[PDB]
């Protein structure tokens, strides 16, 4: 006795109306933003790369990386669905499944420890937790191997800078701001290095 | 007759002269201010195309109000609209640039008192009147159903970056040099003791002058306004090709 | 694309000759009693073709006038006015729902 | 123009409004003597036009006195008989009567309800797009 | 041309369209009231015909009126 | 003239336009403007609130405008509801009066500029037509808003400029004058009866 | 085949929706902003400038750039559609074309490379690449162009504060701020070699 | 010479031109108010 | 203007004058019997002045010692004629504010 | 041309409307009535022609409030 | 004359729509949110107590200081209307005449001059104004003995700014922001004081 | 008595509407949404968790620990009600108890104090007090508590920024912005602690 | 002042007071025949009366009896019957109208 | 508790009880010439108690002429007219029994 006709669209109609809490919250959209956040913060420009393109570019990585799992959903939940072999209660499982699986590789078991003992539900294993309580660990952990990468970019560039203010300090040029100088030469380092798409295809292979 | 042709027509004739009043008025100075609601604006560029509409000449019958060329036909009124507002905002935003150099050479807002005082300009001098007697020609030189910014409208448009730089320059050249003159007289003469340094001592000696300073940049700023009027003026000719 | 000709169709032609048909009918109806009047046909599909880009036809009595010379016969003139009053009604809503539809495409709503 | 149908429909109340008043008269003065031979009552009858030069109006064009003989009757009593004692009587046949009665009242009424149903196809044309 | 002629000949179908209507009522209001006094000369099917064609022109005078005002409230509803 | 039908619709049409007419007829323009500069003077940014600043404007623009409504009353309403005049003649007997406000509250210089732009010929100032005079009043209104306004505008700015260079003579770069300022802001504001100030010249502004 | 009148305004009003993304992502909107955004940062100015005029001289400048490309969808595109002469499906992407080829020019080969692996599809030439995997490709290489153009700009106005605040320090005044004596000869030197033109004539001819 | 369909055909493609050039004119304003107000 | 007196004409009057013409000639029927009564006639425009009477009918026949001037075969017809107009009349004024109610609420 | 003056005015005439549609709604409370109760000199077209009169008259009346209070909104809610 | 049952209900209903308009501008509604959001500016946090929050506390703020003005309506006016004691309008005077004693109570004498004059009515007694002229002459005064506590309260927090920027000053370190450093102080100060308890009472304290 | 199935119907259909406000004001929402606030404007990043992570965090902490009062509700409430054992009166009753209790535990005596003086009510006990008395003094009594959370999560960080500012004062260099230098190590204190796990378990336990 | 007593008037009563005339007149008709059968009648101000701030009557024959005791005019009951149809139909519209003015004050529309 | 059977009360049994006695009369009504055929009642107040919670005989009141059927045409006639009177009335109550609902869940 799957859900009936009526019943299936407007759960469907539900879903797209959280769409974009799950991306920010079921994806890879918030480690990838973050990232990108800190990155623009550690340089001395404040927001050239603007919000919209920052964003733009974190929507197609977070599709990328996320292109196998929605594949599976394709493959185990909607073809079935729509070639009438399993019931629609059975293809919103197995769309579930793959969804949960890639949200269990990149968490934390602390995470789930203290959210499981929040919630006070009797589970041991670590693959049969409610996405009630996998969601808050698993952007819990995003936000913290975020911050991770974010503090790995920003040394090279807190090097210049601390360089850069030594040397002018040595000359006795006290009064001469380190900052100006300093961003030329982050901008030296980022390009040089082959900055963007170096981040990117890392922040791609690091969902894995 | 057939009723289509009579409702289509004012409706193609009145919006489309509304549309590139309305947008100019969107990007201009005083109408397109925050302070104003939308709905003053709103009735405003209804009221003045509905005045303005016997100097208008009766929009191309060829083009039908639901079809692709007249949606590009909406477009490229509001583009030649904006670029009448753009010249606006180019002249005000470039006094506010002539106020926060001096400022910034003051040892220190100052910015907004010259966008405030150059409002006052644009207003005293009806400069508002002459954007709307600007647009209204527009309609006369530049049709329109055939008509459009080119390239080169576009890239005259893009260059008035340097425009504000060496305009702002220009008005500020005097000050600037009075304001590095006694710094650097204070400086050196200040310079046989290392002692007293200058520091924030410095900080309020030279703010206190770069005030008096700006005193005299407004004594004589009406005569720079008008010249940059002229120029911005024939720009926005230039684009209307009149 | 995207014009009035190309999104209403034949939806707004058909309903003028609906009309016309109806105007023929009734025009029958009142003449019925009339000596020596003919009853008037109407072709809807030259009269389509007509009114998309841009004759007398008589209707042969099924019996012989009694004397008076009308060929009217008014148990046929109002079955095919039930019919087209229908058909008309259908053309109303076929054109109705053509401009309810692009509006609600050009709002989305 | 918006009205077309009315105008025919309406054409027709009018004209058979007029053949029932013919009518009336015809019955009413089927006995009426009167004086003379010459001014006696004859039948009158209503005559319809179709002038087709879309919708043809129907028109009444006058009233015809019919061709039909005087009745005459023998009555050498009655005062304003004649030489031979003959009184004519007006040409009035009460089965035509009776027919014109029933054709013209379902005529009209057939009218009524083209007329009535022309206003509900000019109602659900406002509705159109609605 | 210029767009005061299209405005002009826009407000002349609107005022031509009122003035039919108002005919049509006034029409029809003195053949309601001829055949209401008890004149003989009045059919009462041509007062049905002339009340039937009022109605229909004055219901034809409401839905424009709508439409325009629902266009004006649209259109005040607009980014400026 | 025109069936009860009918001049029925006409009142009930325009009764939905009423809005329109005071936005670009009346005294509410003025008020508006100079409210929102006002409130943008000081730091609070919408502490005065939009339905305030509109509430007070709609008082404002009645005991400013009431010899306007006086003379509408008593040169239209009353002679239509006698029956001593028609519908159209009552309309144009309420039109002269609110032209004639309008005409004496905008700039000659604007009218100049619209009559030039609307293309038609008028010798004199008191004859232009309403189709001409509304959006030349609005014009002339907005400069008249903003020149007030801005002169509003400069005792703020002001203490913005004093308390900004006293907190950069001590070398106290980073802190903000504006939230140094703001408590100042308000003080002029209240120390000189503002509320009160504005109203008033803004109530004897109109003729 | 061809869609209906219906669903035609539905996908041009679609369209409209996204012409801002349109814009900042596949247009040269992105490196106009960025570039000017370093202009600003280099000189002594940090809002004076402010940020309406520089997306209004941008916006102008990118439709002087994409008038050859608009241009060429207008004729390809545009004028069979309304001469009724082609079809909306084959007209749409007689309109895509163009547009993929103006970001193919504006991109680098190791950029889609990293993108097209990074997809995980399969392709052998760069000209029939899907349009989503081309825009990430092409504001990440739109961001490293504009980035060594920053730098190149940046470059006179470090070498003016430096010979600065190097007379200063050797004239013995130690007690000055370099930046204050810097700022009028940075934004002179700015106007009598006429920088924006020079700017616009390495900006817009950039791109080609 | 007119009839109710031709003025009602008349009042409904006056009704759906108008709206389509009022929400393209909104949806372009709405485009460049988008733009104006970003972070350079 | 704009009140019931113009907007619903003479019709608010019309209606009366056939209820009180319905009445008389239901009195008249009714009184045919009775010797001495004297056929009562109510005049149309007598009410249309009063709106802005009662006569008697002279007979067509003589008497037969009853002194009583009702013919009922008048009587029949001239109620047929008053109940045919009263309709009239209800569908006129009823109309009268159908319009109006269609002009304030523009639905 | 005073503020009271005009203020008092206007509510003369707003008041002078209400209490006439509050005479028509009991004039026609009235008229049924006394007809409903049993009264022989009551004919059911006057009480018929009054309770026609009450509802065209309440119709108006609540048309034009809510014109008012929309217009009310419209100010109220205007983006400032 | 009484008014017929179906205009009172006609009457009242409408007093619902006008509801919204009698809080902001009849009521103590006003002058708590502005004290609330002067409050909310004068420590470091933009809008940590969010609007919402703010307006909920006026609403019930608001509804314990007019209870004594609902209750006079009530036992005037409510009752009686209930009870078929008085008529319609009695009973709607009676429910205006505490309203009107309230906005008297808590106005300035200038106010009132200013807007009588403006109207141009004869006054000889504060209790004799139109509530037309009354309304407008309240929010200005409220509106001023707003700002009048704003100003106090803004007072200590402008204290501990200062302090905190010039022991900076002390030290020699300018770049760091004083803002920052002093959030933690500010917050405290508004802790161990107990504000929003004393804040709250002399806003209920300050209409009575 | 009982209320019919029509009234039911429409107070069920009326608290749906009033759900946003009993989130913020009558259970947790409002103190985890403000602790968070403050602990991001404590480190260097504004923006960077984003206003609708910290949202979502929020909503699925208040369901773990507003889950007792549910599941009281639930069991008290509903399943009598469900099966028809209580009355529609007593049912609300029952609901509203164990919330009130929550209330009354989280909030402060001297809150309760002020409200109950202000709303002019004998009350002899706190556990007894009227919903409209215990609202605003429970959201009062939050908002301090809050404070009290986020000054002690501020310190660690204002440390550190003390820190770095002297060393950086110490060598001479008093025109580089601490801010920037601090911004790693405020990151890095944040992660080797576990920030992300041990402010959200102290936030949770901070109810019980 | 606004309550269902004041807003439904005596319309409310009138109702029931004509359905029990209904029945009074109805069983006078049914029991025509039936000897003995005294006609029953319902004065209707007394009645209203009562109804409105909380034992039918007999009618006197025009006409002796024929030697069975029933006082029933046929005739005369027919007419009554008919014209308290009419008027409690009367009363339902006026009633109807009470909850429909009532509603759309409320609902405003 | 908000359930259907709270809030439609009985008249979702009462409308098809009434439809099973429309047809015990109708088969009343064609079986009135067929001799043998015994007329046959639906009792109201049974039925609809066993339909909640979960065909008698009528007497003639004159002998039958001879054939053997005991039903009386004009009390068929009769009882049918109120049965179809009353079902009207249960339809009316049932209806609006949704439509009040509809109004409580929507709110308008």
């Amino acid at each position: 006795e799957d859900y009936s006709v009526t019943l299936q669209i407007l759960a469907l109609m539900t879903m797209l109306g959280f769409l974009p809490a799950m991306v920010i919250l079921m994806t890879s959209f918030t480690r990838i933003v973050v990232v990108m956040s800190i990155l623009r913060q550690a340089m001395g420009l404040q927001q050239t790369p603007s919000n919209q393109v920052i964003i733009g570019i974190a929507l197609f990585l977070t599709f990328f990386v996320m292109s196998p799992v929605l594949n599976e959903i394709n493959d185990k939940a909607v073809q079935p669905y729509l070639n009438e072999q399993v019931t629609a209660r059975e293809a919103f499982d197995a769309a579930q499944a793959p969804m949960k699986a890639f949200m269990l590789k990149q968490t934390r078991i602390k995470d789930l420890e203290t959210f499981v003992t929040m919630s006070g539900e009797q589970v041991d294993n670590p693959e049969d937790v409610s996405m009630a309580v996998l969601i808050p660990a698993f952007i819990t952990s995003e936000l913290k191997t975020a911050f991770q990468i974010g503090f790995m970019l920003f040394l090279p560039f807190l090097i210049i800078d601390l360089v850069v203010a030594s040397v002018l300090m040595a000359m006795g040029m006290m009064m001469l701001s380190p900052m100006i100088v300093s961003l030329p030469f982050k901008l030296m380092l980022f390009v040089l290095v082959d900055g963007w798409n170096l981040i990117l295809s890392t922040l791609a292979g690091s969902f894995a | 007759e057939y009723p289509t042709s009579v409702v289509l027509d004012w409706i193609a004739n009145y919006f489309w002269p509304y549309v590139r009043i309305s947008s100019m008025l969107m990007v201009m100075t005083v109408t397109g201010a925050r302070f104003v609601s939308p709905r003053i604006r709103l009735y405003l560029g209804l009221a003045i195309t509905f005045a303005v509409m016997p100097a208008i000449p009766a929009v191309p019958q060829d083009i039908e109000l639901l079809s692709f060329r007249g949606f590009m036909t909406i477009a490229e009124q509001m583009i030649i609209g904006i670029a009448m507002g753009m010249v606006t905002q180019f002249m005000i935003q470039t006094f506010v640039l002539l106020g926060q150099i001096l400022g910034m050479q003051s040892s220190l807002l100052l910015g907004q008192l010259f966008m405030f005082l150059t409002t006052m300009f644009f207003l005293a001098t009806d400069g508002h009147l002459k954007m709307l007697q600007l647009v209204v020609f527009s309609f006369k030189t530049l049709p329109i159903g055939s008509g459009s910014l080119n390239a080169v409208d576009f890239r005259e448009m893009a260059g008035w970056l340097g425009i504000m730089f060496q305009t702002a320059l220009s008005m500020s050249l005097s000050g600037i040099i009075a304001l590095l003159t006694i710094n650097l007289s204070f400086g050196v003469m200040t310079r046989a003791a290392p002692q007293l340094n200058i520091f924030s001592l410095g900080f309020a000696f030279a703010l206190m002058v770069g005030l008096l300073l700006c005193w005299y940049i407004l004594a004589g700023l009406y005569s720079h306004y008008e010249m940059f009027w002229t120029v911005g003026e024939a720009q926005i000719c230039r684009l209307i090709r009149l | 694309a995207i014009s009035f000709d190309n999104a209403l169709g034949i939806h707004q032609h058909t309903v003028g000759v609906r009309e016309r048909n109806a105007e023929v009918i009734s025009t029958n109806i009142a003449q019925a009693n009339t000596p020596g009047y003919k009853a008037r046909g109407l072709d809807f599909a030259k009269e389509l073709q007509a009114a998309t880009s841009g004759d007398k036809l008589y209707r042969l009595p099924t019996q012989p006038d009694t004397g008076d010379g009308n060929t009217v016969d008014l148990d046929l003139e109002r079955n095919l006015f039930m019919q087209n009053q229908i058909r008309h009604q259908a053309s109303l809503d076929f054109l109705g729902s053509k401009f309810k539809n692009l509006t609600k495409a050009i709002k989305g709503e | 123009s918006l009205f077309n149908v009315f105008n025919v429909t309406g054409s027709a109340m009018s004209a058979e409004s007029v053949r029932l008043n013919t009518t009336s008269s015809n019955l009413a003065n089927a006995d009426s003597v009167s004086s003379s031979a010459k001014d006696t009552y004859k039948a009158r009858h209503a005559v319809f036009g179709a002038e087709l030069s879309d919708t043809v109006p129907v028109k009444v064009m006058g009233i015809v006195e019919s061709d039909k003989p005087l009745s005459a009757e023998y009555n050498p009593d009655h005062p304003l008989a004649n030489e031979e004692g003959y009184i004519y009587k007006p040409n009035v046949n009460v089965m035509e009567e009776m027919a014109n009665m029933i054709s013209a009242s379902r005529a009209y009424q057939t009218n009524v309800q083209v007329a009535d149903s022309s206003k509900q196809m000019l109602l659900r044309t406002l509705q159109m797009g609605q | 041309a210029s767009g005061a002629k299209v405005g002009a000949d826009f407000n002349d179908l609107l005022t031509k369209a009122i003035n039919n209507v108002n005919t049509l009522q006034k029409a029809s209001g003195d053949l309601q009231t001829r055949f209401d006094r008890g004149d003989a000369d009045v059919s009462l099917s041509d007062v049905m015909i002339a009340r039937n064609k009022s109605s229909v022109a004055f219901d034809a005078t409401v839905q424009i009126r709508n439409k325009l005002v629902e266009a004006y409230k649209d259109l005040m509803n607009m980014p400026v």
